[PDB]
């Protein structure tokens, strides 16, 4: 019967793997770098467009950062269509627990359901895992802001400082030299951009190859911003911090 | 007509023995109390079949619980096996006022008086009187909680005889039950047309009457 | 890969053979029925000397009038105890008395080969089911994953079971005494057990008429193991 | 609207013995004013020394000894042939009759044969399956008219010892078979005077050790 | 018919509940507790047909308790209520609606704010400076639109409270054999025997 | 036992030269019992206003159903809904429980962000659209508001004189019903301010 | 609905999806349980490959399953969230049907159950994942601390270890745990906890967790600087 | 659930020595308008059972196909459909009694009484009765609808008890039956003058008539009637 | 059905 | 080889190996014989016993007052067959008030094996049956296959060593259907062709099943000192 | 609702 052709997409390995969660993050590993580092008074999240065209409208264009609420924005490494899925599914249980609870979702409880989605993949079905790893930038009132990543696994951590996608052991070496707990957002953007600059696979790194985007308190009083930086926002801030 | 009231000695636990299909007699000899363990007792008022059936349903969920657990069921979780059960089926009709009667080492003497409507109410003392249910006897002036056990055991004998003369569908026998420490015991069956001229003689009572 | 439910060429069904397989790597159990009662017996075996002995449940209640004793993956047992459990008090419940031994013992065979592409594998753990019934008196079965149980005067299942077998053969009469077979139980166990056998490492239980079923005391396993050792030393 | 329910009327009656029992019904079928039939069986042998009958709706009382007939084959089959005691076949029926509690079977079951210890037996269930064993009961149309004859003629009720005044109860005796056939015969005989869906012929079948034996007298047509 | 009153006063929230359970022309129990405790800062009274009542007060603390585990955090009145609101919104559609009228006591510890709603079967919701539901409730509230103010003591709420307990003994026709009264504040839950 | 007319409650809607206006009372209570003056009866998604009489557990549920909505329409069409396709997205969603409906009779406000031209729309309770150029009511007093509003209205309105006139009309409605009054509150909306005023009213 | 049979038996009578699951257990951080005479204690280890995270919002080793027990657990970390779900809902279930908490022996039961459906339903993979599961029964004061692995099995221990080089710390309770004198106070029952996780953890910085279950539902988790002290007073003692 | 539109009236019945008669007339009443008058209410099935129905005739069509259809699944992987493994009356019976209970009991009855008159393997008389209840029962006389009424009393006093059934011959029996239609037609308000008959024999098998008319009808008494009392 |  | 995956793979000579992989099942089974006359039918089957502690594994069923088979092969297998059998039997009574034929208690056993052998998943029944009745046509023996062939013979036997039994049989046929009312005889002529299928072990008390059906005796199966009488 |  059906049974010859069944890859079987949910097993062990001998050695105690999920082989479809490892081959999975493989291919994470070839996708554009993406980078959080949370501040006192913010968290920014930067990310490489994969070698783009000058043909590319840069300006509609969006690939790598999404807004989920307000208050909790994620960075994607792998396949877009995978991620664009989860992306509509995290929209909706925020949404939810709004119409519920009349409160925004804290950031750990949205990661945790996502992530708990992953997971199924992995263990019933005998469907491939989603090939995608976030980055969730995020504000509550219980933990302030918060950095967490998932990947295929379902598994998720908290950060101070992230990497996610291609030349993460590179990135991650460069971010646990250079970040302080004291540190401002002002300088994580500076620090997020000299990360990307020196681990890119591209001869530069430009203004049509970046996206950018802030959560800030800075917000007229007691309440949280999102930035999804424009492009001429981008080449900006690249002169200032001094890469072009 | 059924009552259990609590005191020193644990818990009484009286029934009447009729059974009525509109303002006929079906019987004088029903038993109105469930023996579910050793240590549990059910009451039976309303339905006949219902109490019957569902009671008899309680024993087989209680022996379940003792050997998944290697332990005897606690009067609340009984209690509410049975209330839950019920409430599942509540407004189809089911016509059921039921007290699970049992000593636990946890609770010790327990009274759960248990309802078709879904209540599930603890109490020292419930009695159910023609279509109603109390929080008091059929009497209650003779009530104190320091009774000797078999002058505890008349109160109950003698409260059942009162309902069983006043009302038409009470009446047949007494059916009497003590429950301890190590269980139950039965205090036999007392037919109410003897018991009631032997009252009458003794106590001096129901002058009312006349024989 | 191949079907589930595939016979071999010898007309044996591979996942049954094979879960026998896993049954052989089970500690020892041990049934032995007698005119007295039925007594059952296993080994333990603590994967370690912190693992609290007490807490490994391998002889489980049924009914009053029915014991059982497991051997192989002892996990796959737990559901095999809770539909017997339900199928007994559910006849009580219908029926207003105690179900017969061997319709017991059918009604857990009758699980064994509903698995398919239902469970997606037979189960890996046999069964001593030693019991009591008005009609057939003093009972003991074995069931396996195939679905097949045979009644037995006295039976040895787990590693040591050919060699406790063959000791069962010589050892079993038709006037054996409860205390006779408790004493074999023990003799046999301490025979094809890999470490020496004692009250926390073995454990000992019967089904009679009058007291039902009976997991023994630690201290009363420990009397019959010195009455054991005195009676061997005696010739 | 269409009514799923009828009466077919009659009336059926169970005396338990010492070593024996009895259950009757009259043979007579009706429906509003009319004679469906002047001999249609109500009491049957259902096997194991077993003797039923469902009286009320005839539809369902045929439809319930079908099905505790079919509950008995069934027993043999799952329980190596094991005989199913009185006191067992009186619970399954009650599972039975509840089954359809919110659609009710409308009919009084009895049933009668010999207990474990080899004593007449009775058990009597109403239409949702609520039972109780009993030494008499009566069931159907004429219950009314035969309970209280057998209360005061089987269990001796208000009955006392001359020249005590009451102080001295009947003595409670077990009665033979030949003094229990009387008070059938008798109990059916004045039914059918004065309840007018009673008559036609009488049918008793009698369970002792030996096996189940049915007796058939006449009775009044009009 | 079943008294369950609430006051939110300066700095708590008080619940006064009728402790007799009664069906029909009986008495089935004069020392009935008609509350739960939701999480150690939030209280719920409730009134309503028989078994509805305690069945949904039970099944809202077992989802709140749960939560509680899950996060290692206190809902806030105004999540629970909403909560609670969503659950009674849903039932009235249901195939048998939930016919449970309720009061939640919470104690916000963000806000350091007592907080009281009130919810019937319908779920309509209302944050109020004092409620209550039944026949009661308008006399209740006539009075404490007299008597009450907004930074009354919680000795003063009591007083209050004890004054429409008294009137209501008098003025309503069924005895409701006493009030339990139950204080919500920031040190939680806890129960006034003299009453 | 008519659920429409339990709880209680007005909302009248008005468009003038460049603004609209909606207002709504106060009053929630159980038939003659009154329970709450603190009902508000109008909510806003961005710039588009929707105020909403009848049973007050829909009213409550609309409110958070449409909040929903309206977020995730943001997030994926990167704007704020406007007043013409809101109306719509009521319709649908009062449509789609056709034989089980919300006991609701909704009220749309609004200026379209692009066009800058005034929008008003009223709904039935099965999502019905009543798209008047003048005055939309809806409530326990929709009679009396009708009377009120058809006779006090004149086109044209500057944003101070439009207040002046569906306050009058509310408040003068509201007082002939008993199921309403016990406050007020006026939004008067232009195409980048909003001002929101409580009216003194009798509390009876 | 997918109905491939994953966990089947091989000719050796082994299920290898099952074995395969220890493995994925035996890679896991390191987890140790100690019960005193009056506590238990669950001893927890953290990877220090990573560096950069916040403490705060990261997922503790320790799960609180109701107010008087805990659940640690080696192997898949997303695995273990699926139990542990599953567990604190069956918590609320039986205090709401049962009107009494869980006992720890039930609980485990329970856990072991749901890990053991899994290892002959169609379409799943057994969970890569050993739990421990200590705390104290309602209105008891003894000790309760229970082990549960892929396969189903579950049993109760005086003290366990389970996850990377287990073997090693299992090796140093067996020798240096007295079942007739058990640790008598919370002290001497932490320091051994502490003592068995330094001889696999590397640095005793924030490498160990530390959480301490007494009776009545007195569940407290150690900070850095009170487990920091342990660290210096073993290694103090060790000189010499 | 539903209520009768066209509609049969009363089919009649007895046993004889030898085997068993059974008559319905020909007419479909549509309530009181007698709108078909060529329905045939006695449906054979093989040599050796009729199947005679009265009520609604939508439902009686329906069994109809029902009968039809059992013959064709009997034949079915059978070689002795034709003699030891034919259709028997008690078979058809039970298949149709239990159909007409389950049909009750879902409230959606098949609107009909129905009565299987024939001959069983071994000579035995077959006569039993079932009605949309699922109500059965047997008689040596059983007849549906006014039939019960009118028919009975007169069949009943040919074949009393069983004990008469010996001494009853086929010309007395038919005589019987015969003499109940004129009764019938007389009587009963929406019945036929026009009817079928169907003897079923153990020895010369089923002989089946129709086109049977009611003949010697008493009319002319009717000369000597004027008004209701006074009038002359 | 019957039903003190 | 490598159509014998499954039930639903054809070999290149029109085979089904897992068809014929449970036919193989049958003949590792204990011997089972059945013969008939014109009044009554046999069925004798020699049971197999574990070891010398354990019971010997009971081989014949009772399906109906009029019906039985006994059974070679798995044993559970005949269990769902024959329970299928039981419910057959059941519903031609209640519904019909007829005794199901025994032919067509055959092709009913014939179409429930066939729909295991054309879908997958599924597997062929591993069990033979000898199917033996008396209904309106007088006495039947049947032989069950799983490949789903049910034949209507005077005699046969099943299970390991059959062909010496059947080869008896095939003899005696002339004699042994001749055998009219007397039960005793046609029992003694069915041990009789048993017997030439034994090797090294005998005919005892607790190994011999026999079971019978006839005019006016309905399915009985004697075990024990019952059949003693036979040895 | 609203009904021409």
């Amino acid at each position: 019967g059906s049974r010859r052709y069944d890859s079987r997409t949910t097993i062990f390995s001998p050695e105690g793997r999920l082989y479809q969660v490892e081959y999975a993050l493989e291919s994470i590993s070839h996708a554009g770098t993406a980078i959080g580092i949370m501040a006192s008074d913010g968290i920014v999240l930067a990310a490489e467009r994969k070698v783009t065209s000058t043909l590319l409208e840069q300006d509609t264009s969006t690939e790598k950062l999404y807004k989920l609420n307000d208050k909790i924005a994620v960075a994607v490494a792998g396949l877009t269509a995978d991620a664009e899925i989860l992306i509509n599914t995290a929209r909706i249980h925020a949404q939810n627990y709004l119409k519920t609870y009349n409160e925004d979702i804290p950031v750990e409880i949205l990661v945790r359901r996502l992530s708990d989605i992953k997971q199924g993949y992995t263990q019933h079905g005998g469907l491939r895992p989603f090939g995608v790893s976030f980055i969730y930038a995020g504000y509550d009132d219980r933990y302030g802001y918060q950095l967490y990543t998932s990947n295929p696994s379902g598994n998720y951590t908290g950060w101070k400082a992230i990497s996610v996608g291609a030349n993460t052991s590179a990135a991650q070496t460069l971010l646990q030299m250079d970040y302080k707990d004291d540190m401002k957002v002002d300088d994580a953007i500076e620090l997020a951009l000299k990360t990307l600059s020196k681990t890119t696979d591209s001869s530069a790194l430009t203004y049509d190859r970046l996206e950018f985007a802030t959560i800030r308190k800075g917000a007229n009083d007691g309440e949280v911003y999102q930035k999804i930086f424009k492009p001429q926002e981008i080449k900006d801030i690249l002169v200032k911090t001094g890469i072009t | 007509t059924t009552l259990a009231f609590r005191f020193q000695g644990g818990i009484i636990v009286a029934v009447d023995s009729r059974a009525t299909a509109g303002n006929w007699v079906a019987s004088q000899t029903v038993k109105k109390v469930i023996e579910i363990n050793p240590f549990l007792l059910g009451t039976m008022a309303g339905g006949a079949a219902d109490c019957q059936f569902w009671e008899t349903w309680l024993g087989s969920q209680c022996r379940l619980h003792e050997l998944r657990e290697k332990e005897r069921i606690s009067v609340a979780a009984a209690s509410k096996i049975l209330s839950n059960l019920v409430y599942q089926y509540k407004g189809a009709g089911l016509s059921m006022g039921t007290m699970i009667c049992g000593y636990t080492r946890k609770e010790g003497p327990t009274i759960y008086y248990v309802d078709s409507d879904g209540t599930r109410l603890k109490g020292d003392i419930f009695c159910v009187v023609s279509g109603q249910t109390f929080a008091y006897g059929v009497l209650d002036s003779n009530y104190k909680w320091d009774l000797s056990v078999e002058d505890a055991l008349y109160l109950g004998k003698r409260s059942i005889l009162a309902a069983a003369h006043r009302d038409a569908y009470s009446g047949g026998s007494v059916n009497l039950y003590h429950v301890t420490e190590d269980g139950w015991i039965y205090h036999g069956n007392h037919d109410v047309g003897e018991l009631f001229w032997k009252v009458k003689e003794e106590e001096g009572s129901f002058n009312n009457v006349i024989g | 890969d191949r079907g589930v439910s595939t016979f071999s060429p010898e007309g044996r069904l591979f996942q049954v053979e094979y879960s026998l397989e896993a049954i052989k790597l089970g500690s020892t159990a041990i049934g032995i029925a007698t005119k007295e009662g039925v007594v059952l017996g296993v080994e333990k075996r603590a994967t370690s000397p912190l693992l609290e002995s007490d807490s490994i449940e391998k002889i489980v209640e049924i009914d009053r009038h029915i014991g059982c004793a497991m051997s192989g993956l002892t996990a796959d047992a737990r559901s095999m105890i809770e539909h017997a459990r339900t199928a007994a008090v559910t006849h009580n419940l219908y029926y207003d008395e105690d179900i017969n031994v061997e319709s017991l013992t059918q009604s857990v065979c009758d699980l064994a080969l509903r698995f398919g592409e239902l469970m997606s594998r037979p189960f890996g753990v046999a069964l001593l089911i030693a019991g009591h019934d008005a009609d057939d008196g003093y009972q003991l079965f074995h069931a396996e994953p195939s679905g097949t149980f045979y009644r037995y005067n006295a039976k040895a299942i787990g590693s040591g079971s050919e060699g406790a077998q063959a000791e069962l053969l010589n050892e079993w009469h038709s006037s054996l005494t409860l205390k006779e077979a408790e004493l074999l139980v023990l003799k046999i166990l301490k025979q094809v057990m890999e470490e020496k056998l004692d009250e926390n490492n073995a454990q000992l239980s019967c089904i009679t008429k009058q007291d039902g079923f009976k997991i023994y005391d630690n201290e009363k396993t420990a009397e019959l193991i010195k009455e054991l050792k005195e009676k061997e030393a005696a010739e | 609207q269409f009514n799923p329910y009828g009466d077919n009327g009659g009336t059926i009656l169970g005396i338990a013995g010492e070593d024996f029992a009895v259950l009757a019904g009259d043979t007579r079928n009706i429906t509003d004013y009319s004679i469906n039939s002047r001999y249609e069986p109500k009491v049957f042998d259902c096997g194991d020394n077993i003797v039923m009958s469902a009286n009320g709706f005839a539809a369902d009382g045929d439809a319930l000894v079908k099905r505790f007939k079919n509950s008995v084959k069934w027993y043999h089959f799952d329980h190596n042939d094991k005989k199913l005691s009185i006191n067992s076949a009186a619970r399954n029926i009650q599972h039975l009759l509840y089954g359809k509690r919110f659609f009710p079977y409308y009919v009084h079951t009895i049933i009668a044969g010999l207990d474990e210890d080899g004593k007449g037996a009775v058990y009597s269930f109403d239409p949702v399956g609520s039972y109780e064993r009993e030494q008499c009961r009566a069931g159907g149309a004429a219950a009314s008219l035969i309970m209280p004859f057998l209360d005061n003629q089987v269990n001796f009720k208000n009955q006392y010892e001359p020249g005590t005044n009451g102080k001295v109860k009947k003595p409670l005796k077990y009665l033979s078979v030949e003094e229990v056939i009387k008070l059938v015969r008798d109990s059916f005989t004045s039914a059918t005077e004065r309840h007018i869906q009673v008559g036609d012929g009488l049918e008793i079948l009698i369970v002792t050790k030996d096996g189940v034996r049915k007796e058939f007298y006449e009775l009044k047509r009009d | 018919m079943d008294i369950i009153l609430g006051i939110r006063v300066q700095d708590s929230v008080i619940l006064a509940s009728s402790k007799a359970v009664t069906r029909g022309i009986s008495v089935l129990k004069d020392s009935d507790d008609k509350t739960r405790q939701l999480s150690p800062h939030t209280l719920m009274s409730f009134a309503g047909e028989a078994g509805d009542t305690v069945q949904f007060a039970e099944y809202i603390q077992a989802n709140i308790q749960l939560y509680s585990i899950r996060e290692d955090y206190e809902l806030s009145p105004q999540a629970v209520s909403s909560f609670v609101r969503q659950e009674l919104a849903k039932s009235i559609r249901s195939r048998r609606p939930y016919q449970v009228n309720v009061l939640i006591g919470g104690y916000d510890k963000k806000k350091n704010k007592p907080e009281l709603y009130q919810i019937d079967y319908l779920g309509t919701k209302v944050e109020l400076p004092y409620g209550a539901h039944g026949y009661s409730g308008f006399y209740t509230f006539s009075l404490l639109d007299h008597h009450y103010r907004p930074d009354m003591t919680t000795e003063e709420g009591l007083d209050l409270l004890k004054l429409c307990v008294q009137e209501l003994e008098k003025r309503m026709p069924m005895d409701f054999k006493g009030v339990i009264v139950k204080i919500v504040d920031k040190d939680g839950i806890r129960q006034v025997d003299d009453f | 036992s008519d659920p429409s007319s339990i709880n209680g409650g007005i909302v009248v809607a008005m468009t003038g030269k460049d603004c609209v206006a909606i207002a709504c009372d106060l009053r929630l209570g159980s038939q003659s019992l009154g329970v709450s003056n603190k009902f508000e009866k109008i909510f806003h998604y961005g710039h588009v206003f929707l105020g909403i009489t009848g049973l007050a557990t829909d009213v409550t549920t609309l409110n958070e159903m449409f909040r929903y909505k309206t977020n995730l329409y943001k997030l994926k069409e990167e704007r704020a809904i406007e007043p013409e396709t809101f109306t719509q997205l009521v319709s649908s969603s009062l449509y789609e429980r056709r034989f089980g409906p919300y006991f609701v009779g909704p009220v749309v406000a609004g200026i379209n962000s692009k066009s800058g031209k005034p929008f008003i729309a009223g709904f039935d309770l099965i999502g019905c659209i009543d798209e008047a150029k003048d005055f939309i009511v809806s409530g326990t007093a929709s009679d009396q508001l009708f009377g009120m509003c058809e006779s006090l209205y004149e086109p044209n309105l500057e944003p101070e004189d439009l207040f002046e006139t569906i306050s009058q009309a509310l408040l003068n409605a509201a007082d002939r019903d008993a199921l309403s009054g016990w406050g007020a509150v006026v939004y008067i909306i232009k195409k980048d301010e909003v001002v929101k005023r409580y009216l003194k009213m009798r509390q009876d | 609905g997918y109905d491939r049979a994953l966990s089947i038996f091989s000719p050796d009578g082994h299920i290898f999806q099952v074995e395969y699951a220890l493995e994925a257990v035996k890679r896991g951080t390191c987890a140790v349980g100690v019960k005193g005479k009056n506590c238990v204690v669950l001893g927890c280890e953290r990877r220090s490959t990573l560096k950069l995270q916040d403490t705060r919002i990261t997922p503790s080793k320790v799960s609180k399953i109701d107010s008087h027990v805990v659940l640690s657990f080696s192997g898949l970390n997303a695995d273990s969230r699926i139990l542990i779900e599953k567990a604190r809902v069956e918590a609320q279930s039986h205090r709401l049907t049962l009107e009494d908490p869980v006992t720890v022996e039930y609980l485990t039961r329970y856990v072991a159950g749901v890990q053991q459906r899994y290892t002959q339903s169609g379409g799943v993979r057994p969970f890569g994942v050993s739990t421990l599961i200590a705390g104290f029964d309602p209105r008891d004061d003894e000790p309760k601390l229970y082990q549960t692995e892929p396969s189903g099995i579950y049993s109760s221990w005086s003290a366990q270890t389970i996850g990377r080089n287990s073997k090693t710390v299992r090796e140093f309770l067996e020798k240096n745990y007295d079942r007739k004198e058990p640790p008598a106070t919370v002290e001497e029952c932490v320091k051994l906890t502490v003592r068995s996780l330094l001889e696999v953890v590397q640095t005793g910085a924030k490498n160990i967790e530390i959480t301490v279950v007494k009776p009545d539902s007195d569940i407290v988790a150690l900070s850095s600087e009170e487990i920091n002290q342990y660290v210096t007073q073993i290694e103090q003692e060790k000189q010499e | 659930t539903q209520q009768p539109i066209v509609t049969g009236t009363s089919v009649i019945s007895m046993k004889y020595d030898n085997g068993v008669i059974i008559a319905a007339d020909n007419l479909g009443s549509y309530g009181s308008l007698l709108r078909f008058n060529g329905v045939e209410r006695l449906i054979p099935v093989g040599d050796n059972t009729v199947v005679g129905i009265s009520g609604d005739i939508s439902d009686m069509q329906h069994i109809e196909r029902l009968l039809k259809d059992l013959v064709t699944e009997n034949a079915y992987d059978n070689p002795l459909a034709d003699a030891e493994e034919a259709l028997e009356p008690s078979y058809i019976f039970e298949y149709l009694a239990t159909v007409m209970y389950q049909r009750r009991s879902k409230m959606n009855p098949l609107w009909n009484a129905i009565i299987v008159a024939g001959v069983q393997s071994n000579g035995d008389q077959f006569l039993r009765y079932v009605n949309l209840l699922g109500v059965t029962y047997s008689s040596p006389t059983l007849a549906t609808g006014f039939g019960a009424h009118m028919a009975n009393p007169l069949l009943r006093k040919v074949v009393d008890r069983e004990s008469d059934i010996p001494k009853t011959t086929v010309q007395v029996a038919e005589e019987a039956i015969v003499n109940a239609m004129r009764v019938l037609y007389y009587r009963d308000a929406r019945s036929s003058r026009n009817f079928s008959l169907a003897i079923i024999d153990k020895n010369t098998g089923l002989t089946f008539k129709k086109n049977l008319q009611v003949e010697n009808m008493k009319w002319d008494f009717a000369k000597d009637i004027k008004g209701y009392g006074t009038q002359k | 059905x019957a039903y003190x | 080889n490598n159509y014998d995956g499954d039930t639903v793979t054809f070999s290149p000579t029109g085979r089904l190996f897992q068809v014929e992989y449970a036919l193989e099942a049958i003949k590792q089974g204990s011997v089972t014989v059945g013969l008939r006359s014109n009044t009554h039918a046999v069925l004798v089957a020699l049971k197999r016993n574990a070891d010398e502690l354990s019971s010997y594994q009971k081989k014949i069923i009772k399906c109906d007052e009029h019906m039985g088979l006994s059974l070679a092969g798995l044993a559970p297998d005949a269990r769902v067959l024959s329970n299928y059998l039981r419910q057959q039997c059941n519903y031609s009574s209640l519904v019909f008030n007829r005794k199901l034929a025994v032919e067509r208690a055959g092709h009913l056993l014939c179409d429930k094996a066939q729909k295991n052998t054309q879908s997958y998943g599924g597997r062929p029944y591993g069990v033979g049956l000898l199917i033996i009745g008396y209904d309106k046509s007088g006495a039947h023996l049947l032989e069950f296959q799983p490949s789903g062939n049910v034949t209507e013979l005077y005699g046969t036997a099943i299970g390991a060593r059959s062909q010496g039994a059947k080869t008896y049989l095939e003899r005696t046929l002339d004699t042994f259907i001749k055998i009219d009312g007397n039960p005793d005889e046609l029992i003694k002529a069915g041990v009789e062709a048993i017997s030439q299928s034994l090797r090294d072990e005998s005919l005892t008390v607790d190994n011999l099943s026999i079971a019978i059906v006839g005019k006016d005796t309905p399915f009985t199966i004697y075990d024990g000192e019952a059949v003693a009488k036979y040895i």
